[PDB]
RNA sequence: AGGACCGAACCGACUAAUGUUGAAAAAUUAGCGGAUGACUUGUGGCUGGGGGUGAAAGGCCAAUCAAACCGGGAGAUAGCU
RNA sequence: ACACAGGUGGUCAGGUAGAGAAUACCAAGGCGCUUGAGAGAACUCGGGUGAAGGAACUAGGCAAAAUGGUGCCGUAACUUC
RNA sequence: AAUUCCUUGUCGGGUAAGUUCCGACCUGCACGAAUGGCGUAAUGAUGGCCAGGCUGUCUCCACCCGAGACUCAGUGAAAU
RNA sequence: CGAUGUCGGCUCAUCACAUCCUGGGGCUGAAGUAGGUCCCAAGGGUAUGGCUGUUCGCCAUUUAAAGUGGUACGCGAGCUGGGUUUAGAACGUCGUGAGACAGUUCGGUCCCUAUCUGCCGUGGGCGCUGGAGAACUGAGGGGGGCUGCUCCUAGUACGAGAGGACCGGAGUGGACGCAUCACUGGUGUUCGGGUUGUCAUGCCAAUGGCACUGCCCGGUAGCUAAAUGCGGAAGAGAUAAGUGCUGAAAGCAUCUAAGCACGAAACUUGCCCCGAGAUGAGUUCUCCCUGACCCUUUAAGGGUCCUGAAGGAACGUUGAAGACGACGACGUUGAUAGGCCGGGUGUGUAAGCGCAGCGAUGCGUUGAGCUAACCGGUACUAAUGAACCGUGAGGCUUAACCU
């Protein structure tokens, strides 16, 4: 039974899902459009769109704070100067799901999520 | 929802004072021998608060003649008639379930001043 | 919350210092004993000059448990460590003439007066 | 006599002013509209058909409307039925509220129990796990022998074994019914009934009182 | 623990009557381009709902 | 047609010993 | 000083679980014993089948041992299936 | 017999902590172990935590839990001292 | 008694309760002096028994984290 | 004998009744209480420990009771491996000896991925006669059925006293079952914090990684028991043993032959669940389809054009539903999920800056910061216009009504 429960195991530890979405928020706000399994991509919804969320108010705190979470300049920056001031107007929903066939090795359901206003 | 906060809200005491874990309270409950009602204090240190509406509860532990006791009271229950906070503690946690393996000199927590 | 095993306190001046229930009366299969309810005691431990002596097989009423007692309105009573009151193998009344330690309002029955009586505290 | 449809909205406690907590499940019981009586003439027996809450248009298939329609009755979640004593009269359109409850004690509360999904032995048959050492092979918590040997040489019928739990009707005899709000439209009854918080429950007065 | 007999092709036909794999529906037609693709997926060519989300 | 036999191999359990 | 003590490498193999159409024709995992000695290990040598070797278990002598393996007597013989 | 969790002698020996070639984390350097993707039933495996009780388990405390370092103090019967 | 059949011998100890254990007794079915007798500090992955501590061993299981099991794609066995 | 695994335990049972308890009776050397014995009765219930491999037995302490048997002395393709039952070793004993003993002693291995039957669950197909959405009836099946103690009746009946009821009523437990999470708690590697070693982010400060979640302390939702609600019934029918009424055969007598009455946890109901594949395929309510034409082996025939309804499926967002199917919710005329906003909850006063202190650190800003699965909201994101399946008034016979 898993009743009322969020949060997808994906067949992995804990330690190995915090550090693949640490990663894979980095890659979609450094690239602002990546290819994932549809999984991963409902998944990465809820660790990217906080990130920016946060980035809505520029603090030292916040910045900390996203750079606890992500662990690189390169995207707190942008969080920060590009992101934050861009989806400044827009209540949450920073992220569209675009699904797109199947992958070619394992048969795994396939999706794009992008920025929105990419 | 909605509708257990409105029944939730009209069964709830708007008299409850502020109290935080660590601070020695005294709380006065009713006895009932068939017609006599009277007030029994229990007094000791508040080592647990359960903040959740009308369900809310605080653990308080003292040591009655050797033996430590801990009570756990339900904060809106009518057999609660006062609550009153005779020393404020200074303690960093939420829970003082440690003071449980102390006794004496040891189980003793700092005054706050203000 | 006591079973077959269970070491228990004593909260009067029988003599007995540890006791061990063998058995919880009034049921079959009966698991647990709570604060009022009559256990049989073998005497764990005891003083050199008392009223009982080590290895003595007789009754005893659980008075404190860590498990403790919960009443109408939600609240609970919980112990440090579980303790009870010896009585007679036929009479069911204490030995002791002094119970120490509180106790709670589960013994406010006509079979256990003298153990609220001889109380300090009843909680 | 005849039962109402309500919606488990959660449960609470009511305190006395005797200091008891008093545990209560707070059913939503507002207007049961009766969209058809059954005679003993036409249908074969003594009963009404009662719809409650509010539902979406489009969702209401043509078959569905025409009944609610010839009732004259706005489209309600679902359809249910309660039997007739002999005493008992209802009419088409009549608005039945939780005010029928106002002088019973105990009612029966019917439901859907929430879904185990597919449970082992020991969880739906409250089976006794085997050793967790002292040697025990791959067998803690499976149920053991399941037959006697070539007598009878098959397993009985009715079986105790691993298979779904839960997600199936139950009801819950002789709850005391602690207040009965019309206002609100509330049920407050003593204790638990079977169900998640928003499940559908069949409130009746008590068949053993 | 293993088959006492060998079970018949007419058995394992039977076991197999379940095996059959279904056809997509039908293919959803792009507004814009107006290739088919799955419904709720994206075309070939990187169209949705007549909107160009991605470059080639 | 058939394969050469295994010389003999470790065995999981013991025959039971009827006597 | 030590067939001394604790403990890695190294040598071993007491317990348990796993595995038992194995990852493995003897292992893995967690614990375990010895660990300057009657220690352990590389290279090469010697001992041959009623023979070897054996701090002795009928142990070991190429996944084989109350008489190795290979070829031969040989299509032994089989009142048995 | 395998691109097999096994076996295989010698040499080299960085940093921080450490008694250490133990152990933890790193450097140089090398790798992610040649099916993946989901799901989050029973049950199995390998782990974590547990109210009250504490060997009542069981052939047996099997397994588990526990103890665990350094310095100082202190240390029984018995003894071949 | 690593030996005792009768036998759970008898009595005592330990336990609420002890066919085991320990100590006596002697009635040694069927001990006995280098196929050594009786002791014995130290030693033991040795056998038996009792405590303290400790605990999911158990009362009586609950929940959780992972690997399988389940579903999809690819490959594709076996005993019988 | 080209193998039917053997004791005991564990797990899970199922039947018999020669009944252990509870229920109903007759007789009693049955005053009462409590017994004895026989009859009826199988609904439910029917100890934990010490010792031993034990079954058993003895013992301790319970219980209303700790029933007796069958089921390959039920159950090792379910577990165990203590006993027994290989190879090692020793003692007593026998034997010159190898060895041996239903004498003892220490050590000594338990495979199988389930095809069929069966069983527990769960789907797909077709059927049920036009198609479809609901609500049902209940043939039939299953579950459940235990009982203590106290008080009142009553210190009454009964008895010389001692003692001490029937019947009836009330309360409160044990065991067992169902549900639930409001409470009390457990868990809570997705929340917060403390802290050891080390590495990194240039460094400080602040953080992150790894060390079992590094070790810990708390803890939200969910799940859950030790938590707390509820259950066993009453009543009815027909009876068992038994008790009778009236009543002859048989001028009497006689419960029986005719006729009539009472009588138990057994039986049939009553309570709960499944249930029309109940092919004997039932009922009720509602909804939908009211085109043309051609050939022929003129049939419940085939085919073309037009048409494509109700409803369904599919796909998508999903769910206290779930292995997969299934089931429920929702798809812009939208709160289905995520996000977002507010709140709550948990943790326990972030960072930065200032101040005090030589410093560790303390204090202020500050109950701060952060906060999962929760509550209330909110179309920001994703749930798309379509397409697909399903048709076009539904056979014959005979009645009764209608024209
Ligand atoms: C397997 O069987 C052989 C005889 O063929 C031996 O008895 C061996 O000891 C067995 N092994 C196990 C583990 O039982
Ligand atoms: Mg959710
Ligand atoms: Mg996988
Ligand atoms: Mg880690
Ligand atoms: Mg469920
Ligand atoms: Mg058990
Ligand atoms: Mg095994
Ligand atoms: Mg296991
Ligand atoms: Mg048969
Ligand atoms: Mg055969
Ligand atoms: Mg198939
Ligand atoms: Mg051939
Ligand atoms: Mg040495
Ligand atoms: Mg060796
Ligand atoms: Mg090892
Ligand atoms: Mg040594
Ligand atoms: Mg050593
Ligand atoms: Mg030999
Ligand atoms: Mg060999
Ligand atoms: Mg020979
Ligand atoms: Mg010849
Ligand atoms: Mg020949
Ligand atoms: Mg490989
Ligand atoms: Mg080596
Ligand atoms: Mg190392
Ligand atoms: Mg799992
Ligand atoms: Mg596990
Ligand atoms: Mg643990
Ligand atoms: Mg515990
Ligand atoms: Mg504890
Ligand atoms: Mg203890
Ligand atoms: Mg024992
Ligand atoms: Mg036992
Ligand atoms: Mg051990
Ligand atoms: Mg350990
Ligand atoms: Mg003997
Ligand atoms: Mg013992
Ligand atoms: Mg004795
Ligand atoms: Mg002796
Ligand atoms: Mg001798
Ligand atoms: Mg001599
Ligand atoms: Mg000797
Ligand atoms: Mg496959
Ligand atoms: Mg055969
Ligand atoms: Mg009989
Ligand atoms: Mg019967
Ligand atoms: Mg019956
Ligand atoms: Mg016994
Ligand atoms: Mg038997
Ligand atoms: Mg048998
Ligand atoms: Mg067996
Ligand atoms: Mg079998
Ligand atoms: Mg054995
Ligand atoms: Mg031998
Ligand atoms: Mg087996
Ligand atoms: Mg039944
Ligand atoms: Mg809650
Ligand atoms: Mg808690
Ligand atoms: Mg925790
Ligand atoms: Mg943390
Ligand atoms: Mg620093
Ligand atoms: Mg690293
Ligand atoms: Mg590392
Ligand atoms: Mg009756
Ligand atoms: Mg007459
Ligand atoms: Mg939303
Ligand atoms: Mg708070
Ligand atoms: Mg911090």
């Amino acid at each position: 039974m898993r009743h009322r429960k969020s949060g997808r195991q994906l067949n992995r530890n804990s330690s190995h899902r915090q550090a693949m979405f640490r990663n894979m928020a980095g890659s979609l706000v450094r690239h602002e459009i990546i290819k994932t399994t549809l999984p991963k991509a409902k998944e990465l919804r809820r660790v990217v769109e906080p990130l920016i969320t946060l980035a809505k108010t520029d603090s030292v705190a916040n910045r900390r704070l996203a750079f606890a979470r992500t662990r690189d300049n390169e995207i707190v920056a942008k969080l920060f100067n590009e992101l934050g001031p861009r989806f400044a107007s827009r209540a949450g929903g920073y992220t569209r799901i675009l699904k797109c066939g199947f992958r070619a090795g394992d048969n795994a359901p396939m999706a794009y999520i992008e920025l929105v206003d990419r | 929802s909605n509708i257990i906060k409105q029944l939730e809200q009209e069964q709830m005491k708007q008299d409850v004072p502020s109290f935080r874990p660590g601070d020695t309270v005294e709380v006065k409950v009713w006895v009932v021998e068939g017609s006599k009602k009277r007030l029994q204090a229990f007094e000791g240190v508040v080592i647990a608060i359960r903040n959740r509406g009308l369900h809310s509860a605080f653990t308080v532990r003292k040591i009655s003649n050797g033996e430590g006791v801990e009570r756990v009271f339900q904060t809106h229950s009518p057999v609660v008639d006062s609550i009153s906070v005779k020393r404020r503690g200074a303690v960093r946690k939420a829970k003082l379930y440690y003071l449980r393996e102390r006794t004496g000199k040891a189980a003793r927590i700092k005054e706050r001043l203000n | 919350m006591i079973q077959e095993q269970t070491m228990l306190n004593v909260a009067d001046n029988s003599g007995a210092r540890r006791v061990m229930c063998i058995k919880v009366l009034g049921g079959s299969h009966r698991r647990y004993a709570g604060v009022g309810d009559i256990i049989k005691i073998t005497i764990k431990e005891a003083i050199p000059r008392g009223k009982v002596k080590k290895g003595d097989v007789l009754k005893a009423v659980v008075v404190r448990t860590k498990k403790g007692v919960r009443r109408p309105d939600g609240s609970v009573i919980r112990f440090d460590g579980n303790a009870c009151v010896l009585l007679n193998n036929n009479s069911e009344q204490p030995i002791g003439t002094r119970i120490f330690g509180p106790v709670t309002r589960e013994l406010r029955s006509e079979k256990f007066m003298k153990i609220i009586s001889l109380a300090p505290e009843v909680l | 006599m005849i039962g109402l449809v309500g919606k488990k909205v959660g449960m609470t406690r009511i305190f006395t002013e005797d200091g008891v907590s008093i545990p209560v499940t707070v059913i939503e019981v507002e207007a049961n509209r009766v969209t058809q009586v059954k005679d003993l003439a036409n249908d074969g027996y003594r009963a009404i058909q009662v719809t409650t809450g509010a539902k979406k248009a489009n969702r209401v298939t043509k078959p569905e409307a025409g009944h609610f329609a010839k009732a004259g009755v706005e489209a309600g979640r679902g359809l249910w039925e309660f039997r007739l004593a002999e005493g008992e009269e209802f009419t088409v359109g009549q608005s039945i509220s939780v005010e029928l409850f106002a002088d019973v004690k105990k009612v029966d509360v019917t439901g859907t129990s929430k879904g185990k999904g597919f449970a082992g032995t020991v969880k739906r048959w409250n089976f006794r796990t085997q050793d967790a050492t002292h040697g025990n092979s791959l067998s803690h918590r499976v149920p053991g022998s399941i037959g006697q040997n070539q007598t009878p040489g098959k397993v009985f019928k009715g079986k105790k074994m691993a298979g779904q739990m839960g997600n199936e009707r139950v009801t819950v005899q002789s709850l005391d019914v602690v207040r009965v709000d019309a206002e609100r439209n509330l049920l407050l009854v003593k204790g638990a009934v079977p169900g998640a918080t928003g499940s559908d429950l069949i409130v009746k007065p008590a068949v053993k009182a | 623990a293993v088959q006492q007999n060998k079970p018949t092709r007419s058995k394992r036909g039977m076991r197999r009557s379940h095996d059959a794999l279904t056809a997509v529906t039908s293919l959803s037609v792009d507004k814009t381009s107006g290739e088919k693709h799955l419904r709720h997926h994206i075309t070939a060519d990187g169209y949705y709902r007549g909107r160009k989300v991605i470059a080639k | 047609g058939k394969p050469r036999p295994y010389s003999p191999r470790p065995t999981s359990h013991p025959r039971p010993i009827r006597v």
